[PDB]
């Protein structure tokens, strides 16, 4: 349940907040948000275990 | 089993090179994004090809 982001085109500024979150493009094959190649999501999740 | 460990250099290296004639399968360098492999400056690469 508790994510994080690991993508992203910009940095951020301090105290920043974004959660606009596409299927992320790394670099060229157009992502168009149809998930092409280069396409990772952002959103990542931990491994939480005892 | 006898893949060659080879050295070349003396030129410029390149990324977008890879993109007009060789049809992908798969595209990965890890340790580093591909992205920047254009600029990088590499020593004398131990070229795999095989």
């Amino acid at each position: 349940n508790y994510l994080y982001r690991l993508f992203r085109k910009s940095n951020l500024k301090p105290f920043e907040r974004d959660i606009s979150t596409e299927i992320y493009q790394a670099g060229s094959t157009p992502c168009n948000g149809v998930e092409g190649f280069n396409c990772y999501f952002p959103l990542q999740s931990y491994g939480f275990q005892p | 089993y006898a893949w060659n460990r080879k050295r070349i250099s003396n030129c410029v290296a390149d990324y977008s090179v890879l993109y007009n004639s060789a049809s992908f399968s798969t595209f990965k360098c890890y340790g580093v994004s591909p992205t920047k492999l254009n600029d990088l400056c590499f020593t004398n690469v131990y070229a795999d090809s095989f």
